[PDB]
C-alpha cells in the first residue's frame, strides 16, 4: 500500500469520542502506536477517489 | 457587466496553508582547498510560498553527502544556514532532506554538486635533436579543463 | 497556462577509479569502481 | 566480525519500478518488476563517504 | 432534488469545475550521452 497516489486518512467519530492523534501516527507510508489504549478508524484512498 | 472581475472587496481576508514540500539550496558550486563557503536552506509549502527562517526551529533539517573526506559540512547558529568547507581536490555530490517532527512527512532537494580546487613535470628536459617526449601535468580541474 | 515550473540540468568528463581503501593484507580484499572525472557516480552513469 | 547496532545501512535506485529493494540485517535483496539496466546503490546511512 | 412526500427526484445535468502544477526532480545531473524522462505532479490532467 506504499504505491504512489494511495492515501491515509485517520476518520474522527461524530461524537468527537476518537481522538486519532492519542492513539497512532501515521507518516512515511507507515502507521505507529503511542503510549494510550484505543481504536483508530482509517480510510486508505486512492488518486482522490 | 463587462468590468465586473475587477471589483474586490475591501476587507481584505487573511489565507493560512496548514501543513515544506519542495526545498531550495542557495551555494555556490566550486570552493578552495583550505577555505569556506555557506549554504542556505529553502523549504517551500504546496502552494510554492518560503518558510520564514522563525518556524525552521520547528523542522528536522538532514543534510546528505557522498564525499565528505572533499567537503565538510557544520550547521551554523542559524537552523537555515551551513557552512560548508574544502579540504582536498575533487567534487563532492550534496542534498538535504527536511521532515516534520509531529506528522514524519518528509521532502528533499534537488542533488547539486560542489567542486573543491596545476604544474609541469618535468620542469626541465635534455635531449639529443632527432629525440621525442610527452610532457605530464599535476594538480587544478582535470574533469573541467 | 496553469503553471510553469523549472528543472535545472547539470551535464558534467573523463574518469577515475574511486576506492576508499588502497592497502590490502594477503588473503584480503578490496572493491573498487569507476568514478567519472567531475565525480560523475555510477548512479547516473551506470546505466 | 560484527558491526554492532549503529551500522545502519540505505540503498537508492537510478531506474525505480525496475526493480524494488529490501535491506534485513547487512543482507539486500531485489526484486525484478520490469526488465532494463538499473544502478543499485548502498551506503552507510550515518557514514555516507 | 427530491420529494420529501413522494419520493419523486429530478438531477441537474452534470457540469464540470476546474481547480488552478509541480515537476520532479526539480535538479537533475546527467552525464553526456545520458537520458531521462521528467516527471510532474497536479495541475489538470484531464485538459492539460
Amino acid at each position: 500500500l506504499d504505491k504512489t497516489g494511495i492515501e491515509f486518512y485517520p476518520l474522527m467519530d461524530g461524537h468527537g469520542s476518537s481522538s486519532c492523534k492519542d492513539v497512532i501516527d501515521i507518516g512515511d507510508n507507515k502507521i505507529v502506536s503511542l503510549d494510550k489504549i484505543g481504536t483508530c478508524y482509517v480510510s486508505a484512498v486512492r488518486d482522490g477517489r | 457587466q463587462k468590468h465586473q472581475q475587477q471589483q474586490q472587496s475591501n476587507t481584505s481576508p487573511s489565507i493560512v496553508q496548514i501543513s515544506v514540500h519542495s526545498i531550495e539550496l542557495d551555494v555556490q558550486d566550486m570552493v578552495q582547498v583550505g577555505d569556506s563557503i555557506n549554504l542556505i536552506v529553502k523549504g517551500f509549502s504546496q502552494n510554492g510560498q518560503q518558510f520564514d527562517s522563525t518556524q525552521y526551529q520547528y523542522m528536522n533539517i538532514i543534510p546528505h553527502i557522498d564525499n565528505p573526506n572533499v567537503l565538510s559540512m557544520t550547521q551554523s547558529s542559524d537552523s537555515q544556514v551551513f557552512t560548508l568547507k574544502g579540504l582536498d581536490q575533487g567534487l563532492v555530490t550534496l542534498s538535504v532532506t527536511i521532515q516534520n517532527p509531529k506528522t514524519s512527512f518528509s521532502a528533499t532537494s534537488k542533488t547539486i554538486q560542489i567542486q573543491v580546487f596545476f604544474r609541469v613535470s618535468p620542469s626541465v628536459l635534455h635531449l639529443v635533436p632527432g629525440g621525442h617526449f610527452q610532457i605530464h601535468w599535476t594538480g587544478g580541474a582535470p574533469i573541467r579543463q | 497556462i496553469i503553471g510553469e515550473d523549472k528543472l535545472m540540468v547539470y551535464v558534467k568528463t573523463g574518469i577515475r577509479i574511486h576506492s576508499s581503501i588502497n592497502k590490502i593484507l594477503v588473503g584480503n580484499e578490496a572493491k573498487l569502481r569507476v568514478v567519472g572525472a567531475n565525480g560523475e557516480t555510477p548512479f547516473t552513469y551506470g546505466t | 566480525t560484527e558491526y554492532g547496532s549503529s551500522a545502519i545501512f540505505s540503498s537508492e535506485v537510478s531506474n525505480t519500478g525496475i526493480i524494488s529493494s529490501s535491506i534485513d540485517a547487512n543482507v539486500v535483496t531485489i526484486k525484478g518488476i520490469r526488465a532494463g539496466l538499473v544502478t543499485l546503490h548502498v551506503y552507510l546511512k550515518d557514514m555516507p563517504h
